[PDB]
């Protein structure tokens, strides 16, 4: 009660909706259904996955008979946009493609027959994770295989988002010889799914657990690289928890730190501080006759499960975008030329 | 003429402390300034910033450490500034607009080769809003600081501040109370023996709001600091460094002492408290004060020697965030949006162009 | 008929003045290559200047302040090829500039010393390291202008560039002690301002001049004190590390090759190291006073395209 953070109001547990007002996507609730129950997702897999159902539900379009469809689907799809809410909170790999979106839609005329108005939407809409996804990742891998030398170690943290494929091309595609360092942690156990991927690959991975995490810095190790989830103004990287952790500690321990990123995962918002604006995930999961059952019910007990936490930008030494790279604090430069500049 | 004797007796009221605050000397020296807009006669556009730049310099050479009023001269000199080439390409046939407002600074002196068609009298007039777009702005800075810092701080939290002497914090502790219905409490020292004054009666007036206050005295603020994780400082006016100048006394060393137990150091600022001068040396800033209210017994025989302090300076280092009406901003960002304000001309703002 | 390559135009000069640097020498040598060999087509003239940029930094591989003077003279003849004059005037557009840097960067160091007064002030014991020349014209100007200080010489081992700055400045009549680069730490306490000069800028803030100037940077942080850098507007190139590790000169710090006849054993170690942005605290420029958040962006302002 005396931080009361428990009483910080950035997400409920409300479910078990009936309405039948809009004509509700069915597969949009099962994008929904796929996040909630199970998260199967790092951010720009979301950001590839709401993409891959907004594609579907633009097709059936649906118009009425007094309504122009620019008048119409900035209603439709906004909400829907609801039932995610109901799921999972934004991100700004959702955020900054759906205001986008939203240009689109109101940039339009009353002259599209409707038959014009899928490749109108659906080339550049693809033009855009073709764009700012597909060859912007192409420049990720350029810039940093030529930051990394052979016979090295590499120490990533959860499911990677984008050096995954940075990773299959220095041990593949280049040969170079690499040692793969992943650790995750209880309850997501999202860095297990790279775990199975680059040994099916077939390169030296050492799986850990954060518990674990002085042996693996007691080593020979360098080159600690990170997945993302959003930029702060500051410099702080707003991510996935437990990230700090070994940011801070690579850190202490001299060996330098990067953040493999991207100018879609920037933002204008700002903050220095973890607990102030993050979101909770159903404290049952932490959990698994149990050892222990009823956080409910019972006098002072509560479970605790923190998604994102910021990590200070002095501990990163170097960001990487796919316009180049850049030291931590020159982050919000780009804001200005690149981000609905570029 | 009648506006030269008009800045005299404002030369005369810069001298013996006639106005204090980093407010309200902004506001009654650009109110001043259009008069001198008014009876203009440039007749060429390079003579108007040639009839103001000596005007700062018949100013800041007649008191340098006051800055609210220093950095107003520069920046709405930029406003002209940036309309002399606007008129300069337009004119032009070839390459009338490009539009992009940043070129690469470094390269652009270091190439060098050698409707409103003129209408001459619009920077008069663009001047006549540019004085009145400035107060307007400064009259409300506190949306834009209220917009981001109940986002920055939370509920929960005991809080400290070494600057009483903040109209800011002053006025918006009471929203951040009242919209916003976050309880918390805030520690309060004394700017001793100055402050002191104010300093009484800033808790006071939260002590109507009941924001669960208590004053602490100034040697007790190491002690207490393991307990509070945030402080804010009002200050007066920042530099290019990130290093601000301050408010009047205390405030340094407890900013020091807050950044030794890793405590995030926050600060709130205006636009208009922006300046693009350098601190080169830190007592050139550094103003004092008084033998008096420091010890009132004024020995002529045993006669020691004694030391006031009325100006505190900080590193950047020692700084986090920019609580300003734009946005919150790191300590060494601060370039960005001051050089997006003013010009490398007027920064040495002398008529000995050495 | 010359070819600009390694001494037929470029090492002549070299040998007429030690005022000139090594990076506006290639300067130098690049504005002269183009306007000799001015091939009348705007394609293999930036042919030529690959060809003989790449073979100067195969002429020289371990002094990269000529890196950054191969870096940045690209990217002056780019935008210089900009202002679209069709290749026409572009000729004689870029030979108008021409000889600008060798009026205008010769003119760096004064500039410097314009605008870097107000650093050492009255009574300043001044640690230097190493002869980056601006500091020293920084220094001719604070003894022309008779303002008080004194100044304290550090070594520049292997490089012997100390023993130079003692003899250069005392016959310019300043009191001064040359000491040994191992007796920072405990002399440091009574230093309160420290001056170094880069010989190139990197993307953070990037000292990549000397052997130890990151040795008495991070003294000078645990010191609390202003570790100021002096260099000019000329003096950047992308290369940057993520470690204190550039390139070397030829092998890893840590070599365990043994002794052969009498090889050099002090040459083992590297020559060049590396700081961050984390223990400069400010800079100067022909621009002005430089922020080192600022000398990340105006090295990517015109870097990204």
């Amino acid at each position: 009660l005396e931080q009361s953070f428990d009483n910080s109001s950035l997400i409920s547990s409300v479910k078990e909706l009936l309405l039948n007002k809009d004509l509700i996507h069915p597969s949009i609730l099962l994008l929904t259904s796929h996040l909630a129950h199970y998260k199967i997702v790092g951010s720009i897999p979301r950001c590839i996955a709401m993409l891959e159902v907004f594609q579907i539900v633009i097709k059936d379009y649906q118009t009425p008979k007094g309504t122009t469809l620019s008048r119409n689907l900035t209603s439709y799809l906004s909400h829907q946009i609801d039932l995610l809410k109901k799921a999972r909170p934004l991100s700004v790999t959702m955020g900054n493609a759906i205001r986008w979106l939203k240009q689109e839609i109101s940039l339009i005329d009353p002259s599209t027959p409707d038959k014009a108005a899928k490749k109108d939407l659906c080339e550049k809409i693809g033009q855009f994770a073709k764009e700012k996804i597909e060859l912007a990742d192409q420049l990720i891998i350029d810039n940093a295989s030529t930051q990394i030398e052979e016979s090295t170690t590499i120490v990533t943290y959860g499911s990677s988002k984008v050096l995954t494929e940075l990773l299959l091309h220095n041990a593949i595609s280049l040969k170079k010889n690499i040692k793969v360092i992943v650790v995750d942690s209880r309850p997501l156990f999202e860095g297990r799914k790279m775990a199975e991927t680059l040994r099916n690959a077939g390169v030296n991975v050492m799986y850990a657990l954060i518990t674990s995490l002085d042996t693996i810095f007691n080593m020979d190790v360098d080159y600690v690289f990170l997945g993302a989830h959003s930029i702060l103004s500051n410099g702080f990287l707003y991510s996935r928890a437990g990230t700090a952790m070994l940011a801070m500690s690579a850190k202490r321990r001299n060996i330098p730190v990067l953040v493999c990123c991207e100018s879609l995962k920037f933002s204008q918002r700002v903050q220095l501080d973890s607990v102030t604006f993050n979101e909770l995930a159903d404290p049952n999961d932490l959990v698994n006759k149990n050892i222990l059952d009823g956080w409910q019910e019972l006098p002072s007990l509560n479970i605790v499960n923190i998604l994102y936490d910021l990590t200070p930008p002095e501990y990163i030494k170097k960001v990487i975008t796919e316009f180049g790279a850049l030291p931590p604090s020159s982050v919000p430069v780009i804001l200005r030329e690149y981000k609905g500049s570029a | 003429s009648d506006v030269n004797v008009t800045i005299d007796t404002f030369v005369a009221k810069l001298k013996r402390r006639q106005v204090q605050g980093s407010y309200a000397i902004a506001l009654e020296t650009l109110q001043l300034l259009m008069r001198f807009i008014s009876a203009a006669r440039w007749n060429h556009v390079n003579d108007l910033i040639e009839q103001i730049r000596d005007l700062g310099n018949s100013l800041e050479k007649a008191h340098p450490t006051a800055f609210s009023c220093g950095n107003v001269i520069r920046r709405i000199l930029a406003v002209l500034r940036d309309e002399v080439e606007e008129d300069t390409m337009s004119t032009t046939v070839t390459s009338t607009s490009v539009a992009e407002p940043l070129i690469s600074s470094m390269f652009n002196l270091l190439q060098k080769p050698e409707s409103s068609m003129k209408t001459k009298t619009d920077y008069r007039q663009v001047a006549i809003q540019g004085i009145k777009d400035l107060i307007d702005e400064i009259k409300n800075i506190d949306e834009g600081i209220q917009q981001i810092a109940i986002d920055l701080i939370h509920d929960h939290e005991i809080l400290l501040t070494p600057t009483p002497d903040s109209k800011t914090v002053l006025k918006f502790l009471i929203t951040a109370r009242e919209r916003s219905n976050r309880t918390f409490t805030v520690l309060v020292t004394e700017g001793f023996p100055n402050n002191t004054k104010n300093a009484h009666e800033f808790a006071k007036k939260l002590a109507q709001h009941n924001i669960e206050t208590l004053v602490v005295p100034d040697s007790a603020v190491f002690a207490l600091m393991s307990r509070v994780g945030k402080v804010i400082i009002g200050t007066k006016a920042v530099f290019v460094n990130g290093g601000t100048i301050s408010s009047n006394s205390g405030v340094s060393s407890v900013c020091e002492c807050a950044r030794e137990f890793r405590t995030p150091v926050f600060a709130v600022a205006g636009l208009y408290k922006l300046s693009p001068l350098y601190p080169f040396d830190v007592e050139k800033f550094v103003e004092f004060g008084g033998s008096q209210r420091i010890l009132p017994r004024m020995d002529p025989r045993k006669r020691l020697d004694t030391v006031n302090q009325i100006t505190d300076y900080v590193p950047p280092e020692n700084i986090d965030i920019y609580i300003t009406n734009v946005g919150g901003f790191n300590p060494s960002f601060i370039y960005r949006i001051a050089w997006d304000n003013y010009k490398q001309i007027d920064v040495h703002l002398d008529k000995n162009k050495a | 008929m010359s070819e600009f390559n390694i001494t037929e135009t470029y090492l002549r000069f070299l040998e007429e003045d030690t005022e000139m640097t090594m990076p506006i020498a290639a300067i130098e040598a690049l504005v002269t290559l183009l306007r000799i060999k001015t091939p009348e087509t705007a394609a293999e003239m930036i042919n030529t200047i690959k060809s003989s940029t790449e073979e100067l930094i195969k002429s020289i591989p371990n002094s990269v302040s000529l890196r950054a003077g191969c870096d940045i003279f690209m990217r002056f003849v780019l935008r210089n090829l900009h202002l679209y004059g069709d290749w026409e005037n572009c000729k004689q557009h870029l030979i108008e500039n021409g000889q600008l840097f060798v009026s205008r960067a010769k003119k760096s160091r004064n500039k410097i010393a314009e605008i870097g007064v107000d650093f050492i002030a009255d009574d300043d014991i001044i640690l230097v390291h190493g002869y980056s020349r601006a500091v020293f014209s920084l220094l001719n100007h604070a003894a022309n202008k008779f303002i008080r200080f004194r100044c304290v010489v550090t070594e520049s081992r292997p490089s012997k560039q100390g023993n130079q700055l003692y003899t250069l400045l005392e016959q310019k009549g300043i009191p001064v002690t040359l000491i040994v680069d191992s007796a920072v730490g405990a002399v440091i306490d009574k230093v309160d301002k420290v001056f170094v000069g880069a010989e190139g800028v990197a993307e953070s803030g990037g000292i990549i001049n000397l052997v130890g100037t990151y040795s008495v940077g991070v003294l000078a942080h645990n010191a609390r004190k202003p570790f100021y850098v002096v260099t000019e507007s000329h003096k950047f190139v992308r290369m940057f590390p993520l470690s204190s590790d550039d390139l070397p000169m030829a092998g890893p710090p840590l070599d365990f090759t043994r002794r052969t006849d009498d090889l050099e054993d002090a040459l083992r170690g590297p020559t060049i190291d590396y700081t961050a942005q984390e223990y400069i605290t400010a800079l100067i420029t022909d621009l002005g006073v430089l922020t080192p958040s600022a000398v990340s962006e105006e090295l990517i302002k015109m870097w990204y395209d």
